[PDB]
């Protein structure tokens, strides 16, 4: 058959992440620039919400070293790859738990919805990509929402997922922070209510 | 906005590591005992940021100058980024981290007994150029002890993040030098089952790219999954 | 009625598939965590169904005529049924399984795009003779796809189920024919560790067993687990 | 040492192993003569009963694919190895589970006491092979009766299970079906509650 | 009008098959006697048709639409067409005709038992682009018997047709499927002396071109006469 | 020595080929549009002839299954390279042998004169390539006109070939059909008569 | 593929074949019993006939040390196996060629008709099996008799040649010799003429 040159191979992303992808977050001095957790300026279209997580071990003991990466739709459905730090909303964004409380948290807009390669609508999600000490290669995953219902009983990827008990893994809850709309969507990398991930 | 037009060359996960490699001890506890969900690419796989317009400083990838002059070996790291058919990967993000001289990390966790280097910080980035060339110059890094066995060292190695076009080609990895000793004793490497594949993330020295009298050079190209137009689909 | 007067040779476990064999999505969360119970053989295990008195239809082992004729490549896979001490099973139960030519099977289940034939059902049902042999008719199947990893496929095979003297030697495996490109990259196979075991599935092109300008022939022996009169016990 | 001819080695039954085995349950057209899961004709002698059952996976999930063959004596601990559609009892049979419902039956008669190598009685009991997608060697079980405690607790076999609590896994439970005698025999392949495999 | 600006590589008639190969019977009759006359190379010879203007249907190269679905493996059948000098071959006509999934060709003069499929054609053409590529999609091919020794079988094949940029570069040839245990003992493939030559027929299975859940694909690269400027004539 | 890839090696067209390039012949529906044997339109410029003949095996039997290409200047001297069925000359064409009476035919012009390279005017002729079953490489020829023996006799290409005698082989015999110029030009693989093939 | 023992190589029969198979012919003393050119007793049924011929080389020279064995069926269509010189007729017999006329005789009767494998019947014929020096394996053939024309047509061996004209030469030409019905079937080893050779 016909082989390609080999994918460099993944290795862990390590403890001191940080330091390279989370400025602020190792404690050292910011450039410019930075890549951090805010996708849309407050003066975005679209229903302003703020997520919040936070991740689990097999043992149940917290995971305070993560990185977290996510991309996802605008409002009207549409993912925005020119990224700019003037864009008022920006598809792309980055994250990391507390080395204390490990908690993370992003704001952003609920994404519109995008349909699959057969013209099939999928649920408005938020794609996830989990990089850690501990993990080879990152694991990839999607945020749904509860309060679309409708949407989720019919997204042709929810579907995929053979027992309907693992789907409910991949719902946020819907909540409030502040007195603002929150959804929560806590991580479980092994063990009880583990969380699906993706191969793509 | 981005849209839909390629496809990506599926991952070999037996060419990469497992999630469960018990040398390597941290990963018992966070690996999934659940297999993966395969699922068929869609936009939101194939897509991804593109970061050209991101404002990067003018010694955003010089670790020598963005923290006078840090103590260590002066070299010069670069390479290109291509695909598995051998396209070069244009203006895509390449990230790296890596500690000091004698193997301490510019973070608060970092508790080791080597001293800090007034002079260094430890980052670096850069977008490769049309040809996907990069290039960063610093320090060569120093092993460091950690708690994994009793006396586990990590080879001298650099992190590195590379966005690739989407978000399904994005990548972690480490690079690591040539003829160190200590690169067949890391449960790290060996988290890697395929000799091959640790070969691949050896650097090598490059007396060519060196600048005499000045500083030495190693090379290290990277591989993303292959991008092929959609057909009959 | 049933007699204990034979002893079987011991499985090898090590040979066969293990249970846990993490490529094969499946077999996670369907496979024993708790080491399998040895115990003695008894009349229990060492008898078994004779399926001689059968009413077995005319066109049982041909799947050419049993469901127009099938599109496909005509083919007759025969062989013969032997224990590991090298003595043939007489009048025993050889039931297949398969796709069409397109492989999509005719199973409420089965969603593939390739379209049923009108003419294939897909199953037969042969009694080896005093020899220990078999033979049926059918069309060579196609590969499929299926939802393990992103792009996997089994390679064309044909499913087996074989009863022999007793419960203890009742077998499920499946045929592979000789060169498929598929073989050395399926899950399944691969749940075998020995490449020497994979070799065992693998039927041969039978050009002296062939029908000339009418169909070809694939030759599939099978080896049930030894059997020994019992002695000094 | 000596090593004869190596078995041919085992492969997972598939997910459509009814379309070569339970040919109904596939929702296909029938052969004159099937090989099912009626056992007893309402004729044999023996008391007959009634099995039903579910197989779960390790998550707690029903199996829907399974395929099972069943081996018992008759009433009077007799194997009738004579296999014909024409007798009031058959030793052999086979079930498989509702893709649905996800349960399998069974209707035969409770077996007689059978002895082992040695000359000891082993408790009443049915030997089962389970078999499906997944599954790359069948499982095999025995499925023991409730009701023969006093036979019970002096079954060799069944005393060579070294952990009293793993012996439990094994015994049926019965009940009624119809106002019929019917015995309750769920399978647990893996995890909290694993049934007994044996090998021999 | 065309132009005398080109001269073509020399073939290799050692390469080549011979015109007389007795084991494939009917070369004994349609073979010459006498030797070919060599003669230099004109505007006649370095010349030839030019195809980017013939008005091709939208699915001259989708043999699964232009003839229900057909039943068989459904597979892409793709490559390149480069010179000697690896140089691509753009807008060159590429044709192909094949059997049905069993061995039958819809041809009057074919009356093998094994039935047509009310829905396969057998035809297709495509034009290659600025690359040099070409793809078709259809469905694989089955072996059939033909009357030459008593129990011949050809390999699963794939005739096909290339244009190049003149008539010195036009070529017919056969793709033969990797590891089809049927190609060593096919007396047409043997009329071919060199196993190097052979390799060149066998397309490979290209996993990386398949479609998930839909079809395979297989490479075949052809390769034509070098191409190179007159010089000092 | 330098050693270049080497070619794709040649396979004989076997008896189907009509499938592939003679859809009417293999008496299949045809495409919109097809190459066939007609290089001239009514309206084309020069003298309008037919070309017809008959492919003979070793045995002096009719090749019935043989396929032919071939290449030819316009009137004026002149390849024309662009294919076009709307054009009212194209210098390509295809034509094939009845599985019946085994002629061929084709409607075209006489060609005008073409140089060889060193400046060298050659006879007026119709490059041919044959294709059959039984033949693993095609064969080369070139057919010439016998109401052209001036031009003949200085031919460089002609001229290359040792014996006159061969020379007449490829002259095409002038001949009238439904008062329609036309030239038969058969072909004799091998034997006695056998036709000149060229290697280039 | 599976590959079974090989078939011993065949080597030319020599020159001096009479030797051990036509002592006669050696010119040595016969034993009592030997397989020879009569295969009917005066009063074995159906029609009595006398077959004769020459073999020529591929100069047109007589081969004047052939050696060839004959197969046919009797009147009524039957293969006659047991051999036995008591038989009234045998469906097997053996004759050579006269090292100085060059020429061969059997006395046979003409055969019935046999049906191939699929049902069809055949035009009355005698297999022949032909050996000599310069003959490394034999060559078969069948001959056919000219009064059987409307059989022959019809023939599924005879219809299986290709060229019609190849047919004629296993045809043989009804004669008389000395009143006697005779038929006369010259072999044509090579060129002009050259006799039909099977494989099977
Ligand atoms: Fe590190
Ligand atoms: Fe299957
Ligand atoms: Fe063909
Ligand atoms: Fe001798």
């Amino acid at each position: 058959p016909i082989e390609l040159l080999p994918e460099t191979p993944s290795q862990t992303a390590g403890p001191y992440v940080h330091i390279g992808l989370a400025l602020e977050a190792a404690g050292n001095p910011t450039r410019d620039q930075e890549i951090w957790n805010r996708l849309a300026k407050p003066d975005a279209p679209g229903e302003h919400i703020l997520l919040l997580g936070q991740v689990y071990d097999g043992n149940g003991h917290l995971v305070r070293d993560s990185f977290l990466e996510v991309w996802q739709a605008d409002a009207n459905g549409e993912y925005q790859d020119a990224y700019n730090l003037e864009n008022a909303f920006n598809s792309f964004g980055r994250t990391a738990t507390t080395f204390d409380a490990g908690e993370w948290t992003l704001h952003t807009v609920k994404p519109g919805v995008v349909n699959n390669a057969a013209g099939v609508p999928m649920a408005p999600h938020i794609n996830i990509s989990l990089f850690a000490r501990g993990i080879n290669i990152h694991l990839h995953t999607r945020l749904y929402f509860d309060d679309e219902a409708q949407a989720n009983a019919k997204c042709p990827v929810l579907n995929l997922i053979e027992q309907p008990q693992r789907r409910e893994t991949l719902i946020a809850k819907r909540c409030e922070v502040d007195g603002k709309t929150a959804y929560r969507f806590d991580i479980r990398i092994q063990g009880e209510g583990e969380t699906v991930f993706f191969d793509f | 906005p981005a849209q839909d037009n390629s496809r990506f060359v599926i991952r070999d996960r037996n060419w990469h590591p497992k999630a469960l490699t018990p040398d390597y001890k941290t990963s018992i506890a966070r690996s999934p005992r659940q297999a993966l969900v395969s699922i068929p690419q869609s936009i939101s796989e194939t897509t991804g940021p593109n970061f050209s317009h991101l404002g990067f400083g003018a010694h955003d990838h010089d670790l020598l100058l963005n923290f006078g002059l840090p103590i260590g070996e002066r070299i010069i790291v670069a390479g290109r980024v291509v695909d598995q058919y051998g396209k070069p990967v244009p203006n895509t993000l390449v990230e790296m981290w890596q500690a000091n001289a004698g193997g301490r990390y510019r973070h608060k966790n970092d508790r080791y007994l080597a001293p800090l280097d007034p002079n260094f910080g430890g980052v670096g980035r850069c977008l490769t150029d049309s040809d996907g060339y990069y290039s960063f110059r610093t320090i060569k890094p120093g092993p460091y002890p950690w708690r994994n066995g009793p006396n586990d060292w990590r080879p001298a190695h650099i992190h590195f993040g590379i966005s690739g076009p989407s978000i399904a080609t994005k990548l972690i990895t480490q690079l690591y030098f040539e003829g160190d000793p200590l690169i067949p004793m890391c449960p790290i490497v060996k988290s890697i089952a395929n000799p091959e594949a640790v070969q691949q993330l050896i650097a090598k020295l490059d007396m060519n790219n060196a600048n005499p009298m000045d500083c030495l050079a190693y090379r290290f190209d990277i591989v993303l999954r292959g991008q092929r137009k959609t057909h009959f689909e």
